[PDB]
């Protein structure tokens, strides 16, 4: 139970073409098969027993490392990264400070990673990237 | 009145193409399938549906339109039906092609006899008209017993030259009614070893041979291939091709076809239940060879050596062939 | 020329940008040389058809707000057009009402900034007939622009569309 | 609980229905009777068999026989195997029924008729419930 | 209703309508149930 | 040639054959009820209009 | 023997068992040809690969299929309509789809409710035939040697004391002649 | 979409007009017949350009009919639908079934399964409507359509298109 | 169109045929039955067929012959320039 759609359970060897695709919204596995059938019409509920997230087919993206737990890490990183982005330089070398900005982005990520905040994270992510 | 106008654009005819019906374009071609041997209903008002005179197939009556074009009968051209036979039969006018063919090609793995490794061989394909190619090509292919899996080469006698082949000796192929019977020649330690081509074997191997080697026979690819001379799948012409015939109006007749196509439906339906259950081989091979002489005397009911399907008055049966050969034939 | 009979043909189908053995993107004009596929735009079609009909209407006597606009179109298509001309007139209505650019100067300008993309010519008309306010409505509205320009040049494309037409 | 598949001929001008239709059979034409108008033309007026609805129903069969030039060999398999008929066989008690009554009437001097009521009567009253503990002696003299 | 169709090829834009005689219709119909498919185009494949 | 003998022989033949038939003989032109290329029909009758000017 | 022809049959036709005629010459009566049983795995392997991929495939097509519109059909004349060819048989108020043949007002279709369904139906499905693809997942691994009447035999286990049956393959002396099917690797 | 294409077509021309103008009638039957006409192969053919320079051949008089067929080669604007494109229209009519817009010279149906679940039927307001807690959809209105199938004749294209896509729908 | 022989180059008699003077006369009186206009005048004629003959005397029929080849190629010749001896 590795290796099969947990949805149409089309097993690999069965269906050596099959291909499956995740989904950043919820993080859940789906063969290829499935997501042209439910989704191509347009946006609908996440066919997972317990979710019920809407997602679009257009939002589909290959997993990259075989992990899914660091690859919400990575994707939540890079659009972190992508608004909380600086260099030494920005400091003027002042490396306690470039330290300290670290921390927080990094720790940024935590929190947005596990939702200890998610109402203040997520606006304190939208007002930087206007700046 | 004459007939309704039409948005097609109108031609004048200025090539024409024969060929043989492909299995699968018989079935892509046909509208209904037809699974009754009956024409009409137990009631005797309307013809019943999936019999021989199907409703969608047409229409012959000029107070019924068709139920597939919504037209009179004037108009309606007629919609072909198609029946599933339960196993392949040979086309009687094809029979001494598929004798021909069948000594060209192995009849275990589909290649011809003799390769261009041949100068004879080579002589015989390189004739352009396909004719008198096949002539020469069997000629020289009938003769050899034997698929010959390697081959002296042509440069020097001393090595021989490896070619596609199994090594089985081919038969000498005889035509027995209308079945095809090959016999082998055994090396002395004789009496020769007899057993019937089955049409399902001939078949298949027909269908292993290669473009390349029914090419140089005279077939085509896209049109007449040598696997489509066995009748898979039997085309049902509409009822204009055999219409109903009335002689005071309260006494009904059917066409000379009709019979035939319910025969052939009867035959068929028959094989089927045998070789579902039980049927012991020899049930087997006299209802296949029931089915076959329907078939050919359908399509053909004046075959040398053969009974002729006869009448209830007893007069034989006119086929397709009857109606058009002759001095008084559509031609 | 010889094997007619059938072979399977692709699907009509927008997103793969397969638009049929008629529509390819190369063309053969009636003098024999090879041409690109012409696409318009709504913009470019009101243009090209007007600029038809007034010619048109030239040749026999010679030998703005949508509104007013409307009717202008209105005469003009009946005095110059014969009968059954029921297509042609909703045709035009539905154009000026749905038509972004006006004169040839916009339009003219909207060919030369979308000309730049090397996009197929379906696509640069459909980037011109739709409005589009951010990269996702365009790329989600017109599939085929997928894997084949980036946000960034979409993006600022959008903008400047968005800037060059007033009404 | 069927397509209609019906056509009603009246005349466009007119438009009298019921029409008053005359078929001009040496014409070949259907024309109307009151302006003259021609609503159908090109009217249509061995290649068939002997069918009798009633007594057979819809059964549809060929005998084998010898031709021109025929091998003994092939004729007597081939009976054979038309014998062998599961579905034929049903029909074929009728049939044989058939005989027997042709026979009965035949040696009677019976006029046709006689034989024809006989046969059609046997076939409708039999196949049923009432009559099966009864000898089809009986029964085919019931119904001569 | 000023439509046409030819199943088994599926389509619907390339029908043509051509004057023959009756028995021409009859004969090749015929044919067609002898597996024979007799086809009429309306174009020169070869040259002349 | 089937219009002279060997009607469905030849039929056959055709068919295992493929053969193409370009319909220029009377025969194959009166089995399909057109206009044969022969007496009036070796030609075609054309509309001259540089000609229809100049007759008014 | 009535019952034994259709369970025979039907496995043949399927390819689990196999069949194999030869003739025999019993020292005290006329010849009679013998026809036996067995089973070439390759064979039953191939056979079975095949039918459960297309029951799945089958489940999945139908699964897709239900997942369309329902479409439009004719009370009377029976009928079934696409939402495309529906389109264009409206009346002129555009009010209610119209049949060509009747001429009458469409009936919506059924299937709409059984998206779920033909899901669950999938799901018992793969649960039910796991011990099959486990199966052949260590066929796969492995390598099986093609069977014959005469390797058969050396497995054999005698189903009688007195059998009138030879269970011997005694092959005709220096024979050219070849069968279908009759020849393995 | 509207495309300009190079189309060709085969005139019959009755001998009453087998005058010193008879280039004239060619041209206008030209625009009686093409113009606002429908094919399956091209799509609606809108206008004909360049007008004034259409190829007129050579005609061929017909042996039986009389008349002077004429190929004639011109330039012409054609709208084709295409599946999977996304179109703006005016909603001509409403119905239980569902309602089409208006698009150029074509009709596109969205049925009910083609629609968003919130959206409903409401046959009590006149005209009828569907209503749905952001928007409602009625005749005149601007819908934002894309063609989820065309079904094309010799002679007639009908499309089916679904709103249910994001940025879709009520514009 | 290279099946088109140029008019410098034409080879082909040039004399009209019986066959098509034949179907010159029928072709255009069939289009004079239905009201084609007559390029001749007429002193009292009825009958298409003799309007015909009128025409192709004073060579008045706006018709070309296109001569067809065994390969193809075909020459246009114009009934005027035609030689009506025969
Ligand atoms: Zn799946
Ligand atoms: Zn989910
Ligand atoms: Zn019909
Ligand atoms: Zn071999
Ligand atoms: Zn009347
Ligand atoms: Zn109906």
């Amino acid at each position: 139970n590795k290796d099969m759609c947990p949805i149409c359970k089309t097993d690999r060897y069965l269906s050596p073409d099959v291909k499956f695709l995740v989904n950043p919204e919820c993080y859940h596995r789906i063969c290829e098969s499935c997501v042209d059938r439910i989704f191509s019409l347009g946006p609908a509920q996440c066919p997972y027993k317990g979710c019920d997230k809407i997602l679009r087919k257009n939002k589909f993206k290959t997993q990259i490392f075989d992990d899914v737990e660091v690859e919400k890490e990575v994707d939540i990183r890079k659009r972190v990264f992508n608004v909380f982005n600086k260099t030494i330089d920005d400091f003027n070398g002042d490396l306690v400070e470039y330290n300290k900005y670290l921390e927080e982005v990094e720790d940024i990520i935590y929190k947005l990673d596990h939702g200890i905040d998610v109402a203040k994270t997520e606006e304190k992510l939208r007002t930087y990237e206007e700046l | 009145v004459g007939q309704q106008y039409s948005s097609a654009p109108l031609r004048t005819v200025k090539e024409v193409q024969f060929g043989l019906f492909s299995p699968e374009e018989v079935r892509a071609i046909s509208v209904a399938k037809i699974r009754f041997p009956e024409t009409m209903d137990e009631t005797q008002t309307r013809a019943k549906i999936g019999g021989l005179n199907d409703p969608r197939l047409g229409s012959i009556d000029r107070n019924l339109k068709c139920q597939t074009c919504q037209e009179g009968m004037n108009e309606c051209p007629g919609h072909f039906g198609h029946i599933d036979l339960a196993k392949p039969v040979f086309h009687v006018g094809f029979i001494a092609k598929i004798k021909k063919v069948c000594e060209c090609v192995c009849m275990h793995c589909g290649k011809l006899l003799l390769d261009e490794h041949n100068e004879l061989m080579r002589q015989a394909l390189a004739i352009k008209d396909s004719k008198k190619r096949f002539a020469a090509i069997w000629t020289l292919c009938k003769t050899k017993m034997v698929c010959e899996t390697d081959v002296p080469s042509e440069d020097d006698p001393t090595q021989l030259v490896s070619r596609g082949g199994c090594g089985n000796t081919q038969p000498t192929i005889r035509k027995d009614g209308l079945k095809l019977v090959g016999s082998w020649k055994k090396d002395r330690a004789d009496e020769p070893e007899l057993r019937v081509l089955s049409t399902e074997e001939i078949l298949n191997i027909f269908k292993h041979i290669s473009v390349k080697d029914f090419t140089s026979l005279g077939f085509n690819e896209v049109f007449s291939r040598p696997e489509w001379m066995i009748l898979t799948c039997l085309p049902v012409p509409p009822p204009p091709v055999r219409p109903s015939i009335s002689f005071n109006e309260s006494q009904r007749g059917e066409d000379d076809l009709t019979f035939k196509l319910a025969d052939i439906l009867k035959a068929n339906i028959s094989l089927e239940t045998l070789e579902h259950n039980g049927a012991p081989h020899h049930a087997i091979e006299e209802a296949e060879s029931l089915l076959q002489f329907h078939v050919a005397t359908y399509m053909d009911n004046d075959i040398a050596g053969q009974p002729q399907a006869l009448q209830k008055s007893g007069r034989p049966v006119k086929s397709i062939r009857a109606r058009l050969k002759g001095k008084e034939g559509r031609i | 020329r010889r094997r007619r009979l059938k072979k399977v043909e692709e699907e009509e189908n927008a997103a793969t940008l397969q638009l049929g053995q008629e529509f390819q993107l190369k063309q053969i004009n009636h003098q024999g040389e090879e041409e690109e596929l012409i696409a318009l735009n709504l913009s470019e079609a009101r243009l090209v058809i007007k600029e038809a009909l007034v010619e048109r209407r030239r040749a026999f006597k010679r030998s703005e707000t949508r509104e007013k606009e409307l009717e202008s179109i209105d005469v003009l298509l009946e005095q110059t057009t014969g009968g059954n001309n029921k297509d042609l007139k909703n045709t035009m209505q539905y154009l000026t009402n749905f038509s972004r650019f006006r004169d040839q100067e916009t339009v003219g300008a909207v060919i030369q900034l979308l000309k730049s993309t090397g996009l197929h010519p379906f696509e640069v008309a459909q980037l011109g007939s739709l409005a589009c306010d951010t990269a996702d409505e365009a790329k989600t509205l017109i599939p085929s622009l997928n894997n084949k320009i980036s946000d960034d040049e979409l993006e600022r494309i959008l903008k400047e569309l968005s800037n060059l037409e007033t009404l | 609980r069927g397509p209609n598949l019906n056509i009603v001929l009246t005349c466009p001008e007119c438009k009298v229905y019921p029409p008053k239709i005359v078929e001009r059979f040496s014409e070949g034409d259907v024309v109307c009777a009151l302006c003259g108008l021609v609503l159908s033309d090109k009217l249509v007026d061995r290649v068939g068999e002997a069918s009798n609805p009633l007594l057979d129903g819809n059964n549809l069969s060929t005998r084998i026989g010898k031709g021109e030039t025929t091998d003994m060999r092939f004729t007597k398999e081939l009976n054979k195997a038309q014998g062998k008929n599961v579905m034929d066989k049903k029909d074929n008690e009728v049939q044989a029924a058939f005989a027997k009554i042709t026979m009965l009437c035949d040696a009677a001097e019976l006029p046709k008729i006689v034989k024809d009521c006989a046969k059609e009567a046997y076939k409708l009253c039999h196949d049923e419930k009432t009559l099966k503990g009864k000898s089809m002696e009986s029964i085919m003299a019931a119904s001569i | 209703h000023n439509q046409f169709e030819c199943k088994g090829c599926d389509n619907k834009i390339d029908i043509y309508q051509i004057h023959i005689p009756y028995a021409a219709k009859l004969l090749f119909q015929e044919l067609m149930a002898m597996n024979i498919t007799p086809r009429l185009y309306t174009d020169r494949s070869r040259d002349f | 040639r089937c219009s002279f003998e060997e009607t469905v022989e030849i039929l056959f033949e055709a068919g295992a054959s493929a053969e193409l038939d370009d319909c220029r003989g009377v025969s194959e032109n009166v089995i399909l009820g057109q206009m044969a290329p022969i007496g009036t029909g070796a030609f075609d009758v054309m509309i001259d209009e540089e000609s229809l000017v100049k007759y008014m | 023997k009535t019952e034994l022809g259709p369970l025979i049959a039907r496995l043949r036709s399927d390819r689990l068992i196999s069949i194999h005629k030869q003739r025999e010459y019993p020292p005290n009566s006329k010849s009679v040809e013998r026809v036996y049983y067995y089973v070439k795995y390759p064979h039953a392997i191939d056979a079975i690969k095949w039918k459960v991929h297309q029951v799945v495939q089958r489940l999945k097509d139908d699964l897709d299929k239900n997942s369309e519109p329902n479409g439009y059909m004719c009370p009377i004349c029976l009928t079934k309509y696409t939402q495309l060819e529906a389109v264009q048989l409206l009346n002129f108020d555009r009010t209610e789809f119209l049949c060509s043949l009747c001429d009458e007002p469409l009936v919506e279709d059924d299937s709409g409710k059984k998206n779920k369904e033909k899901q669950d139906k999938l799901n018992r499905l793969m649960d039910q035939i796991q011990p099959i693809i486990d199966s052949l997942k260590k066929i796969d691994d492995s390598r099986i040697e093609e069977n014959t009447f005469e390797i058969a035999l050396a497995r054999l286990i005698p189903p009688q004391n007195q059998s009138h049956a030879a269970y011997t393959y005694n092959p005709k002396k220096g024979s050219t002649m070849f069968r279908p099917g009759d020849s393995a690797p | 979409m509207f495309f300009i294409k190079d189309l060709s077509l085969n005139i019959t021309l009755h001998p009453s007009f087998f005058g010193p103008r008879m280039k004239q009638y060619l041209k206008t039957k030209l625009l009686e017949e093409v113009e606002g006409s429908c094919t399956g192969k091209f799509g609606y053919i809108l206008c004909v350009l360049d007008y004034d320079n259409i190829d007129i051949q050579r005609g061929r008089i017909l042996p039986t009919d009389g008349s002077a067929e004429f190929n004639v080669k011109y330039r012409a604007v054609v709208f084709k639908p295409f599946k999977g494109e996304v179109v703006d229209g005016t909603v001509v009519s409403c119905s239980q079934h569902g309602f089409e817009v208006q698009v150029g010279p074509m009709k596109v149906f969205v049925t009910k399964h083609l629609m968003p679940q919130d959206l409903t039927f409401n046959a009590g307001s006149n005209p009828p409507s569907y209503q749905s807690s952001e928007d409602v959809i009625t005749i005149k209105s601007r819908i934002r359509v894309k063609i989820e199938g065309c079904i094309s004749q010799v002679s007639s294209i009908h499309a089916i298109g679904s709103i249910k896509e994001d940025y879709l729908g009520a514009i | 169109k290279e099946k088109a022989i140029p008019k410098d180059q034409r080879a082909t008699t040039p004399y009209m045929t019986k066959y098509e003077r034949a179907r010159i006369l029928g072709t255009r009186a069939l289009q004079i039955s239905m009201n084609a206009p007559v390029f001749v005048d007429l002193e009292g004629e009825t009958d298409p067929l003799r309007i015909a003959m009128k025409e192709l005397a004073e060579k008045k029929i706006p018709l070309v012959i296109r001569r067809y080849l065994p390969d193809g190629s075909f020459e246009d010749w114009s009934v005027e320039e035609l030689i009506v001896d025969l």
